[PDB]
DNA sequence: CGCAACGGCGA
DNA sequence: TTCGCCGTTGCGTATTTGTGTAG
RNA sequence: CUACACAAA
């Protein structure tokens, strides 16, 4: 099911991003108690740079992914915490992705704190080990000195590159925000693998 | 032995905890898209594509050139108009060639639009010649040969 | 009078015999052009010299097989 | 071959001396087929019964091209007469027949003949080519009909009908004797079209032992794929 | 098509179901025929 | 399918009955050519040729729309002096082909090692004839690329339906005829051991591999050394490891040294000359060359 | 009230540029001359030794074609191949300029 | 003789009415030229035709040749000389032999290029402009190696 | 049951010479006599009174009609629907369709003239399902 | 003052309001005379200032005969103001944004912030935009209904009543509007909404309306518009007399009919594919081609194509004539139209004229930059074309040999050549053109030849082979054993096979009139000279044919060992 | 004939 | 209030050749 | 030039 898939993989997500988690990994029956009764569970891992990401997993049926007024009072009230709070990942039903209440509310509350980073993200992008999937390239950020030395050798600028959605399912495992570059290891039935090089532009959603 | 089922549900086929779901291949590219990104939508393109093509099918890079055509923004854009709009929506030369001159005309003109020349469609409507082929690169003449040389 | 800085490009109909001497060709074919003649608001007395020049372009567009040169020259003008 | 039945050369009217018609091909010579169909009770057979070869003759005959017998060609072999039209008005009381005056004129033609003309027309039998004026029309402006095709022809009838509205106009008849050219089309009953490659003299022909010679030479790669062996069983 | 006969389509999607086309003649050739159309579309309305 | 009951409700023909059980009245001609059909069995044969006929007829314009749409989609797409392909400055490919190649200039040749197992794989290519390391890193640089080329295609099966791995790959350059020319036109015979020889043509095959990608750039940076881009790196792979199986040491022995230069130059020559040129319309080539199976594939869809 | 001025009033036709010619040694472009690039330097030459007639060919030939494949092939062209790699908005072309004479010709035959 | 024998009979044989003195046609570099577009006519009928079409277009273009396009298009074809005054884009007036040299828009700024052109072109252009849609052509800016 | 078949001959008719010309004399003549001589009656019944007019009076309010502006153009109109085969005809300043179908007789050979006088027009997309049918032998053609 | 070389490198497209129309018109049109004797009527429609159709007279304006004159275009001064046909739905748009009093946005205009800029205006005006209260004037704006009838009659249904927004309300109403307006609308400072309504229209040029259908419409609309007062004003509610009303939406209609109708408009000149960017921009008809059916012939190379001698003399090369060409040129100009080969025409350099060779008996002097139009000859480039040209290969440059044969009108071309084109020859035409410049010549002998053509770019293999008759003939040449016994020949024989290859033959001194050559070893003499190695199974060995038949051991195994052919038959596989 | 914006009115 | 729906408009449907016929 | 018709590949 989708929630138990999202349980054993999202601290793989967690792992994968190269952060620590600042709680104890629950019981997937607690979990999934804890999504119907509360409405959502949030688990808070720690950045290498000692950021704070929030990852809230929604439930299907909960009334914060149907009322935006309670949308916008858990925004509130989890981005006033005293976290430093690198990134909010927002996970929610594919449905709720079309919910334009919802995504108004997930813009204003980006405008109104535009240090932190907040993305809604469906349920598929956590259910399973992206990099592991086999048709998917190996995904990786290049630093932006690598990218600045590659662009000044092709006479390029970031815009005449390929483009990749930041919401791209082997971005968002990676963490690539707008504006960095990611490197990409296709195999190539003409030349045996090939490196390509895109640029992350803005998140859909 | 494998399961080939009518219709894709990607997402369905990890849920299920009896296939492997890390091999799951769909036809569809858009629910390759959806589920993976643009680099297997790309890689699904070039599959659909040579399936389509048959036995006696072209080179490969010909399938590599319409896959990264259409997957170069992020998204996996058509060969349709609404394909060329969304990758070269200033070359309004090449659009108004493709179909819909009237419609495009009017859009550039509102729109205020600046058309590079590039290509062979917007070189040819201008009475030019496309920049390609002989002419992709320009010939200057050798003033210090012909000086040393050419009395 | 005053000194003006021209910006022109010219047109070579034989790019072999000009290239033997470009400097001495540039300045010829200048003054013969733009002598005496009203050209950006001043009417341009003679060719002082060139300043800054192109390489001899072969022209692309057409199969003639001349050049053109792009050439920026200064030149003493007569406004009024 | 339904559709290449109805394009074949022949006697495309029986009374075809009397019609002034453009584009039409009488071929002098028909035969009734060897293996004749019930078609051929209502309808006239055009074509011939050529003597074909189907063998690999220098390899001139490949991909749909026949190799034909310049002598059966100049025998009178699918030779016929090709036939063109001239139909010109004199719209109103302006306009007339007749040579134009070159000291006068308004608009006389460069490079033109404007000779061969006796009261305003080319008389009937003489060869007209390219710049040659046929039927001059002069209102002096000159309004004079130029021949124009890269194919001489022979002035075959000329005659000044009456319009419907008891006027004059032109309508002169052209000749072109045409012969089985390389490049004219061929084709069998069973719809194997052929394009006349090469034309061989009656010494370069390959015979029989008892002296029989093909007047066409057909490939028999145009069998296989084709399914034709109605024209097989007819040979 | 044969006149005074009804000409049953199932064509197609734009809320019509089938379509019953039947073009009537007084009785000769040349007399004026009206055309007659009966919908059924997906409402329910004939 | 057979021939479906279209004339009335139940019938083929008005030569067979209604709800007619044999086979003849569903288009089995039991005739040949030669024997001549009969009269339901021509009209069935019209009616599969007539179909052949309009599918000829309606394929043209269908694959003619889909070619213009397809062409002016792709034409913008030019090979730049990267050898990039790109929109008047947006990437397309970092790459022409991922390769840089023209597609008139490839060869169909197998890489041997591909399907060895371990054993045959030392018994192949590993030689024993100079106790250095020089040849074990080169044995050890066969097997990586063995199991490089292992890894990757096992991967492009994973993620087909029915893609198969294959051992046979389209390169610039066939290295074995190349050596095997050079082996024919040989003066000498059979060399006679010398280390010297032996480790001087494994070093210069080494260097020529590694300078490999420089095909890519120019004589200039080669001779300066600078540094390679990845992705031209990987452009080489494939030669790389071609020229790895086939100029091996065990392939090697009769080859002399200077022979060996003249094939490495012969090499780097056809490489030099397979690459796609600035500025070629590869879109519309692209465009051409997929436009042209449609019509085919139009063409089989009653299959 | 607006009244909207001509759209000539409000063009600025573009910045002149520089060419910007980039180093021998930092070339990265190919030392082998493209088909493209070796037969518009045949026709180039071609056609002006159709409008002129001076060559350093010592053998004669009386065909411009033939005179100007033979320069290209015994390294005598009296033109030079220009890339331009890039386009700086700042007012650059960036070019890497290219001698016939020393660089690989193609098959071309 | 052949080592074969070789099947041969009268087989009924049709002269379809395909000629080639019809079909073939050969036209010089003159003729009767259309009055809009300054294009040839159209075919043997006219005096004067044949037309390269979009897709012999796309084949020289994916050939590379140019120079070809160049001569059939624009020197076999309605190939003319455009001036444009590279100081507004537009359109400008200009002749050697009497001389002009203006342009309707800014005239003492006035700085004519001779831009290679064709006539379809040209009428397109003037027909876009018919349609109150302003065409400026913005003309590739003069680069000069440093002094 | 199924639908109609747009392809069988069951419900086809072929129309030619006989009912084509009938009807497209019909409507010329419905524009080119009637209505010239009702706008004729009109104009003399208003520009004159009645009780007072002979029978002559009718008579030459019927032949100003009809021997004038008339007989030049219905006889030009049927000529027209029989030569050219444009959809639409001009008929005294008012266009009605050509309802009738001609192709010139082009006299290759004798078989190619008789086929054409047995040719049936079906005169009315290309990728659609209906235009592949429609160029089937069907099953109702065999003997017709 | 010698207009420099100049190339376009960018265009950009905007809308041309009156001020663009006043300034690049050279004339003002007044008078609905189309003519003043052999002239046109000076201020007419047919103006010489606005271009020359007629070779009787120059332009005026740029003094040039027909040809070299692009034309110019003319205002026309309307004395009541019109809408643009082409953007009457940008006037829509723009219309139930803005208040009708003040120019005011009426609209959330922060809501419309974060959209594209295309977009903006777009959403804006699928705002209610209807009964709102302004700010600036406080106004309620009515409802604009867009006309049911025709294409450009505005409505403003102001609680029920509507009264007509004639283009002069429209002028005034677009004028009110800010510049801040119009940029926070995502349009532009040239794309301000008062361009759309159009005091003075644009004449275009003769050279697109040539001919004396298109201008009976201008015609009419300009004699229309001296029908209404110069000084005709309409403020909101004016409620003018019907005459006037029928003048100007006739004046209206008529210049929409103009542009974008279904006479043919101007726009409509654009789309399909018969149109001017099809038709005349992406394609072109083009001069020196030639067409005919094409035929077979087996002596042509595969880059060979025959060209009958009549097509021969027809196309010309344009020869410059230099010292190095002149001894070669001489007898093209000797020679002339009368004996082949020859010539047609020759360029004076000194005259800037051509003449015919016919009437240039006086002339008897050939200069250097004089171009001689000489006849085509045997080893001349020329370009092979079929339609449909889907492949790379479609058009290909093949070495002209000319057939002397005056009877002989065919493109022939070798059987092996068609691969290229898709050929046969049941009746396929082929366009075929001779490259007269040098830079056309050059690249078709060095770029365009058939022989880059080749290996398909499409497949990467081979194009060209033998087919039908070589390929089974390289079958029975080759299989070991035929019903007379061994595949042998005489030496005699074994030397005829080499009479027609057209290439050095080879040594037969080693073979005595009694000895018996194998096919295969005349197959080896010839394959020894590009030496290869193959081995593969031929196309007659197939396994649905084992059972039966019986297999010769030596014939179902094809093997070459540098140019010698082993064993083997040679077919379709090899 | 099909495809696709579209933009106005029901939700 | 944000979306579906639905008439309602446009756009487009291989290429290159010939011959007619008429308006 | 705008239909339309007959044809070719
Ligand atoms: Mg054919
Ligand atoms: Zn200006
Ligand atoms: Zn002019
Ligand atoms: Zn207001």
């Amino acid at each position: 099911m989708a929630m138990q898939k999202l349980f054993t993989y999202i601290y793989e997500f967690i792992e994968y991003r190269k952060m620590v988690l600042l709680e104890e990994k629950v019981p997937y029956d607690k979990f999934v108690q804890m999504v119907l009764n509360t409405g959502f569970f949030r688990i808070n891992a720690e950045t290498l740079n000692h950021g704070i990401v929030s990852v809230f997993i929604f439930g299907a049926n909960g009334k914060y992914v149907h009322h935006g007024g309670d949308m916008r009072t858990l925004l509130t009230n989890t981005l006033n915490e005293k976290k430093h709070y690198e990134e909010l990942i927002l996970i929610v039903d594919k449905p709720v992705l079309s919910k334009k209440n919802i995504l108004d509310i997930i813009v204003e509350q980006r405008a109104a704190n535009p240090t932190i980073v907040i993305n809604i993200y469906p349920y598929h992008l956590f259910c399973i080990n992206i990099p592991k999937v086999s048709a998917i390239p190996k995904h990786k950020l290049i630093t932006q000195e690598e990218a600045q030395e590659f662009l000044g050798r092709e006479y390029l600028q970031p815009q005449d590159l390929m483009q990749i959605s930041a919401s791209d399912p082997p971005v968002v495992w990676l963490g690539g925000r707008p504006g960095d570059f990611v490197q990409i290891e296709r195999p190539s039935e003409t030349a045996m693998h090939a490196v390509v090089i895109r640029f992350i532009t803005k998140s859909k959603i | 032995y494998a399961i080939k089922t009518n219709g894709t549900n990607i997402f369905g086929a990890m849920l299920d905890d009896n296939i492997d779901p890390y091999t799951i291949v769909s036809s569809s590219i858009g629910d390759t898209m959806e589920l993976y990104g643009i680099e297997a939508a790309r890689q699904k393109i070039i599959s659909e594509i040579r399936t389509v093509m048959g036995d006696k099918g072209p080179n490969h890079r010909h399938l590599l050139m319409y896959a990264d055509l259409m997957t170069r923004t992020g998204q996996v854009t058509s060969l349709e108009k609404a394909g060329l709009n969304a990758r070269e929506p200033s070359n309004v030369l090449l659009r108004m060639a493709l179909s819909s001159p009237v419609q495009v005309l009017t859009d550039a003109a509102v729109d205020s639009a600046v058309n590079p020349i590039y290509g062979i469609a917007a070189p040819t409507l201008m009475g030019s010649v496309p920049r390609i082929g002989t002419m992709y690169s320009d010939i200057i003449m050798d003033e210090k040969y012909i000086t040393e040389n050419y009395k | 009078i005053d000194q003006k800085i021209f910006e022109t490009t010219l047109n070579i109909d034989d790019p072999t015999n000009f290239c033997t001497n470009v400097e001495a060709h540039l300045l010829k074919e200048l003054e013969n052009i733009y002598v005496g003649k009203c050209f950006k608001n001043s009417f341009i007395l003679n060719i002082t010299g060139v300043i800054q020049r192109s390489p001899c372009f072969i022209m692309r567009t057409n199969n003639s097989g001349r050049g053109y040169m792009h050439v920026r020259f200064s030149a003493v003008v007569s406004y009024l | 071959e339904t559709n290449q039945g109805r394009q074949t050369g022949g006697w495309y009217c029986f009374s075809w001396p009397y019609r002034v018609d453009m584009n039409r091909f009488f071929q002098f010579y028909n035969e009734m087929p060897l293996v004749k169909t019930i078609a051929h009770n209502y309808v006239i057979p055009n074509g011939l019964n050529t003597i074909v070869a189907y063998m690999i003759y220098g390899g001139y005959n490949q991909e749909d091209s026949v190799i034909v017998s310049q002598s059966f060609i100049d025998r009178g072999g699918f030779a016929g007469t090709f036939y063109r039209e001239e139909k010109v008005e004199l719209e109103s009381d302006i306009e007339s027949f007749g040579k134009p005056d070159p000291l006068i004129t308004k608009n006389l033609k460069p490079g033109a003949n404007y000779e061969k003309l006796v009261d305003g027309f080319v008389p009937v039998g003489t060869v007209v080519k390219k710049g040659d004026i046929i039927i001059g029309k002069v209102a002096y402006i000159d309004r004079s009909v130029m021949y124009g095709f890269d194919e001489p022809a022979v002035v075959d009838a000329v005659m000044r009908p009456h319009g419907p509205n008891d006027e004059i106009f032109g309508l002169m008849r052209l000749r072109y004797e045409r012969n089985l050219n390389i490049g004219d089309k061929m084709s069998s009953r069973s719809g194997n079209k052929g394009i006349a490659a090469l034309a061989l003299p009656t010494s370069d022909m390959p015979f029989t032992e008892d002296g029989l010679q093909p007047d066409l030479i057909v490939n028999p790669h145009s069998h296989p794929s084709r399914m034709t062996n109605g024209q097989m069983i007819e040979t | 098509i044969r006149f005074n006969t009804l000409h049953i389509h199932y064509h197609t999607g734009n809320n019509e179901i089938i379509r019953g086309e039947f073009i009537s003649q007084p009785g000769g050739a040349f007399e004026n025929s009206s055309q007659i159309i009966i919908r059924y579309m997906t409402t329910g309305a004939i | 399918q057979r021939i479906q009951p279209q004339f009335s409700f139940g019938r083929t023909l008005v030569y067979y009955p209604r709800f007619a059980l044999e086979a003849q009245a569903y288009g089995f001609i039991c005739n040949s050519y030669i024997a001549g059909l009969t009269s339901p069995e021509f009209i069935f044969g019209e009616m599969n040729g007539r179909f052949d006929l309009i599918n000829k007829a309606l394929s043209t314009s269908s694959t003619g729309y889909a070619n213009r749409k397809a062409i002016f989609g792709l034409q913008s797409c030019i090979v730049d002096y990267y050898r990039r392909v790109s929109i008047d400055t947006r990437l397309v490919q970092q790459l022409y082909g991922e390769d840089g190649l023209d597609a008139r200039q490839l060869e169909t040749v197998r890489f041997e090692t591909i399907m060895l197992s371990d054993q045959e794989l030392e018994d192949k290519f590993k030689y024993t004839g100079i106790q250095s390391p020089l040849f074990e890193e080169e044995f050890s640089r066969l097997k990586k690329d063995r199991d490089k080329y292992r890894q990757i295609f096992l991967n492009v099966e994973n993620f087909n339906f029915s893609q198969l791995l294959t051992d046979v790959r389209q390169v610039p350059v066939n290295v074995a005829s190349i050596v095997k020319n050079i082996l024919l036109s040989s003066t000498s015979g059979v060399l006679p051991f010398d280390e010297k020889s032996i480790l001087q043509k494994y070093a210069m095959v080494k260097t020529f591999c590694k300078n490999l990608p420089y095909v890519f750039i120019n004589n200039i940076q080669e001779r300066l050394q600078t540094p390679i881009p990845v992705y031209l790196k990987r452009a080489a792979s494939l030669m790389r490891m071609l020229i790895r199986i086939e100029l091996a040491t065990v392939k090697t022995l009769n080859i002399t040294c200077e022979q060996m230069s003249a094939i490495l130059d012969l090499i780097r020559l056809q490489y030099t000359q397979s690459l796609i040129n600035y500025g070629e319309a590869v879109g519309i080539l692209a465009a051409q060359s997929v436009s042209e199976p449609l019509t085919q594939y139009m063409l089989d869809s009653h299959h | 009230i607006v009244e909207s001025p001509s759209i000539c009033e409000g063009f600025v036709q573009a910045s002149s540029q520089t060419l910007v010619i980039i180093p021998d040694n930092e070339r990265i472009t190919s030392n082998v001359l493209t088909t493209f690039e070796a037969t518009r330097l045949v026709a180039v030459r071609a056609q002006q030794l159709a409008i002129n007639g001076s060559t350093m060919l010592k053998k004669k030939y009386s065909s411009p074609i033939d005179i100007a494949k033979q320069e290209l092939f015994n390294r005598k062209i009296p033109l030079l191949v220009m890339r331009c790699i890039k386009v700086t908005p700042e007012g650059q072309k960036i070019v890497e300029i290219w001698n016939p004479r020393e660089m690989g010709i193609p098959l071309l035959d | 003789y052949f080592d074969a024998a070789i099947f041969i009979g009268p087989t009924y044989h049709q002269r379809l009415q395909k000629f080639v003195l019809d079909d073939r046609y050969a036209v010089a570099s003159y003729g009767p030229t259309d009055a809009l577009t300054g294009q040839p006519l159209d075919g043997k009928r006219s005096h004067g035709g044949l037309r390269l079409g979009e897709m012999e277009h796309w084949v020289l273009t994916a050939q590379g040749a140019m120079q070809t396009i160049i001569e059939k298009s624009h020197d076999d074809s309605d190939g003319c000389i455009s001036y444009i005054c590279r100081n507004c884009g537009e359109p400008a007036i200009y002749n050697a032999s009497h001389p002009i040299y203006k342009c309707m828009n800014c005239d003492v700024q006035a700085d004519i290029g001779m831009v290679d052109s064709r006539r379809s072109s040209i009428v397109f252009q003037h027909e876009m402009r018919a349609a109150n849609v302003n065409i400026t052509s913005v003309l590739s800016p003069r680069v000069f190696q440093p002094a | 049951f199924p639908p109609t078949d747009r392809d069988s001959y069951r419900t086809k008719r072929v129309h030619g010479s006989g009912v084509s010309l009938a009807k497209a004399f019909k409507a010329i003549f419905n524009t080119s006599v009637i209505a010239p001589i009702i706008n004729g009656f009109k104009e003399l019944l208003k520009q004159t009174a009645f009780e007072e007019l002979t029978q002559r009076n009718i008579i030459e309010a019927f032949s100003a009609a009809l021997s004038k502006n008339t007989a030049s153009d219905l006889n030009r109109s049927m000529e027209q629907s029989i030569i050219s085969g444009n959809k639409t005809i001009m008929v005294r300043q008012r266009p009605i369709v050509n309802r009738v179908s001609t192709q010139s007789l082009e006299r290759k050979n004798l078989l190619n003239t008789i086929s054409a006088l047995r040719t049936v027009n079906t005169h009315n997309s290309k990728q659609t399902e209906r235009a592949d049918m429609m160029r089937r032998v069907h099953a109702s053609y065999p003997g017709y | 003052m010698e207009a420099g070389y100049a190339e376009i490198a960018a265009v950009q497209f905007n809308i041309a309001g009156d001020n663009d129309h006043k300034r690049q018109g050279v004339m003002e049109v007044t008078i609905s005379n189309l003519f003043e004797g052999t002239l046109p009527a000076e201020g007419g429609i047919y103006d010489a200032r606005m271009g020359t159709t007629d070779h009787h007279y120059k332009c005026i304006t740029c003094s040039h005969q027909r040809k070299q004159c692009m034309g110019h275009p003319g205002i026309l001064q309307m004395h009541a103001p019109v809408l643009q046909p082409l953007f009457i739905a940008e006037i829509r748009r723009w219309l139930r944004v803005i208040c009708l009093n003040c120019g005011a946005p009426i609209v959330d205009l922060k809501r419309y912030e974060h959209l594209i800029r295309p977009k903006r205006l777009i959403e804006a005006a699928s705002s209610q935009t209807e009964g709102k209260q302004c700010y600036v004037c406080k106004a309620v704006h009515p409802k604009i209904v867009k006309d049911s009838e025709d294409y450009f009659t505005f409505w403003a249904d102001q609680q029920g009543k509507i009264d007509k927004l004639y283009p002069q309300i429209i002028r005034e109403i677009f004028s009110r509007v800010t510049y801040d307006t119009v940029v926070k609308l995502g349009r532009s400072k040239n794309s301000h909404p008062e361009k759309l309504v159009l005091k003075a229209i644009q004449i275009p040029p003769i050279s697109i309306r040539p001919g004396i259908d298109i201008n009976n419409v201008i015609q009419y609309l300009v004699r229309k518009n001296l029908l209404i007062p110069k000084d005709l004003q309409i403020v909101r509610g004016q409620k003018i007399p019907l005459n006037i009303d029928r003048n100007l939406q006739t004046i209206q209609q008529l210049y929409y009919n103009f542009l974008l109708d279904s006479a043919p408009s101007i726009m409509r000149r654009l789309p399909r594919k018969e149109g001017r960017i099809r038709k005349s921009l992406l394609g072109s008809q083009v001069w020196s081609i030639s067409r005919s059916t094409i035929c077979g012939n087996s002596d042509l190379h595969l880059d060979e194509v025959g060209y009958p001698i009549s097509f021969a003399r027809t196309l010309q090369v344009a020869e410059t004539v230099q010292h190095y060409n002149i001894n070669r040129l001489m007898p093209y100009f000797l020679n002339g139209k009368r004996q082949y080969p020859g010539c047609s025409r020759v360029y004076k350099q000194i005259t800037q004229s051509v003449h015919d060779i016919e009437g240039l008996k006086q002339d008897f002097r050939l200069e250097v930059g004089d171009i001689l139009y000489r006849d085509v000859v045997t080893g001349d480039v020329a370009f092979f074309n079929r339609q449909p040209s889907l492949e790379r290969s479609s058009i290909g440059v093949h070495r002209i040999v000319v057939l002397e044969n005056p009877k002989i009108s065919t493109f022939q071309m070798n059987v092996s050549a068609c691969a290229w084109y898709n050929a046969d020859f049941d009746g396929d035409q082929m366009n075929l053109w001779v490259p007269w410049s040098v830079m056309s010549r050059v690249e078709a002998e060095l770029l365009c030849s058939v022989r880059n053509w080749f290996i398909s770019t499409k497949s990467s293999g081979p194009v060209n082979g033998q087919v039908q008759d070589s390929t089974v003939g390289s079958f029975l040449l080759t299989r070991t054993n035929t019903p007379m016994g061994k595949n042998v020949m005489n030496k005699l024989h074994a030397m005829g096979l080499f009479q027609t290859t057209q290439t050095d033959p080879p040594c037969f001194a080693n073979y005595s009139p009694t000895d018996l050559l194998d096919g295969k070893s005349v197959v080896s003499m010839l394959l020894r000279q590009t030496p290869i190695n193959y081995q593969r199974a031929p196309t007659w060995y197939s396994e649905v044919y084992a059972p039966y038949m019986h297999y010769n051991k030596q014939d179902i195994s094809t093997q070459i060992r540098n140019g010698e052919l082993i064993e083997g038959v040679l077919d379709k596989k090899a």
